[PDB]
């Protein structure tokens, strides 16, 4: 999967970053079921350092074709004043394993107590503290906003990183999921 | 000889609430019957205001009037440095008038940018600026807001005609209102943003809006001169010229860029430079403020 295209969020006072990410990445599944999602995901490099900050890089990672014949050419793309992207090359050759992907966690436990309440008409103290999520809430890092697409409120991303172990490679899935990658390019 | 206790400037380039409403795509001339969109209550609870399925385009009006008289101060302490402080407008004024400011508050009437968060992802604006002379439209605009960039200074004939006509009104030679109506695509259902209160968002009479100093700060992008590498593009003005959202501070005392160090060395003993600094003392006297001791 060896082409790629580097947009750069140029600073403004305008509109701070992170919302400027869940913009692009609404553009994104706005742009992706006007073909298929199975090929084509997203990166995030070289703004990995605090580990809590994604920043304002995205790297197309389809080789060729959902680049130059879903968002560039055969789409309308949107922003493009904050963003002035460029034109897309060929890729090197490292070995940097190649994972990134998705997760959800809990971290209300309101939600879970809701679907005690159907589960099989439970009473509410067992729906209260069977072993809640009560005691401890989780947080997963890295963090986006990314507004809902179709009747109903946001939902909230989290991504994570895979095995960023220089050791080997394989050849692997495109996008598992919806539209992160699975097999991506590091570099 | 000093500078008195007290110095205000009052607010020239007075704007008011842009009032915004629904609407339809390509019916951009009968603009009169369209309901506003209100403000309703989901769920630790939040105000959410959304437009219906059949609303695909988002309206919004905003008057601005501008007063003129620029560096005519209000409250001072002596007379010596208000004769002096109205020889610097002079000289400033005389020496080149308001040419090059108008025609960047022109150019942000133009470009949508009072459309805060629904310009990052507007497919088509068009703006419509009508000067009011007697009750009526006198002269008529027609831009996109697509076509004029936010970054890079362009150039037109009806851009330089409605730059003269501001720069009539803030040199204290008429009456300017200007009558600004945006439509603006959207599509089916998206989340508009008015302003938030103290969440909860901003309605008069079941009616929401966007505040006035939020269209004042949209407007008052011209701020160019500034010694940074470049790469955050034209910020506002004020005093020690800062950005909250991004938390950096530019014009720091440290570095005679600033609004006060500029002022006493050119008010008192005549230092300044031809054009960009010049330029940002006098933005920063037509945007008001208290300045003294």
């Amino acid at each position: 999967m060896d082409h790629y295209l580097d947009i750069r969020l140029r600073p403004d006072p305008e509109f701070p970053p992170a919302q400027l990410m869940s913009v692009l990445f609404g553009k994104l599944h706005q742009a992706l079921v006007a073909q298929g999602g199975d090929r084509i995901g997203v990166s995030f490099p070289d703004l990995d350092e605090s580990r809590s900050r994604l920043g304002e890089r995205l790297r197309i990672h389809a080789s060729a074709d959902d680049l130059r014949a879903l968002l560039a050419r055969p789409w309308l793309e949107g922003l493009r004043d904050h963003l002035q992207f460029g034109e897309p090359a060929v890729v090197p050759h490292p070995t940097p394993y190649r994972q990134v992907s998705r997760v959800q966690a809990k971290s209300n436990p309101e939600r879970l107590r809701r679907r005690l309440m159907r589960r099989h008409d439970l009473s509410e103290e067992e729906a209260r503290k069977r072993i809640p999520d009560t005691v401890a809430r989780t947080l997963d890092l890295p963090f986006v906003t990314l507004r809902s697409q179709s009747t109903g409120q946001h939902f909230r991303l989290f991504i994570r990183h895979g095995p960023l172990q220089a050791t080997a490679e394989e050849g692997g899935f495109t996008c598992y999921g919806l539209s992160k990658g699975g097999f991506v390019p590091w570099f | 000889l000093s500078t008195a206790s007290v110095l205000a400037f009052e607010r020239k380039l007075d704007p008011s609430d842009a009032l915004m409403s629904a609407g339809a795509w390509a019916q951009r001339d009968a603009s009169q019957e369209w309901p506003a969109v209100t403000v309703r209550e989901k769920s630790q609870t939040v105000d959410v205001a959304n437009l219906p399925s059949d609303a695909d385009t988002l309206k919004v009006r905003f008057t601005l009037r501008v007063l003129g008289g620029a560096g005519t101060p209000s409250a001072c302490n002596d007379a010596a440095y208000r004769d002096k402080l109205l020889q610097t407008v002079a000289t400033y004024v005389n020496e080149q008038g308001f040419a090059e400011l108008a025609r960047r508050y022109a150019h942000n009437l133009a470009n949508a940018r009072f459309l805060w968060r629904n310009r990052v992802g507007a497919e088509a604006v068009e703006v419509r600026i009508n000067h009011i002379r007697q009750g009526e439209v006198a002269r008529t605009w027609r831009f996109d807001a697509l076509a004029i960039g936010l970054r890079d200074f362009k150039a037109d004939a009806e851009l330089d005609a409605l730059a003269e006509l501001i720069a009539s009104g803030l040199s204290g030679s008429g009456h300017v209102l200007l009558e600004v109506v945006a439509f603006a695509r959207i599509g089916d259902g998206q989340e508009v943003f008015p302003s938030q209160e103290l969440k909860t968002l901003y309605s008069v009479r079941d009616a929401a809006a966007i505040h006035s100093q939020k269209i004042g700060n949209a407007l008052r992008t011209i701020d160019t001169w500034y010694p940074d590498e470049d790469g955050l593009g034209p910020i506002a003005v004020e005093p020690y010229g800062s950005v909250t959202s991004q938390g950096k501070a530019y014009r720091q005392p440290k570095q005679k860029l600033d609004f006060y160090t500029l002022l006493d060395n050119w008010v008192l003993r005549d230092e300044a430079p031809a054009v960009e600094q010049q330029h940002y003392v006098i933005a920063n006297l037509i945007r008001g403020g208290v300045f003294g001791e």
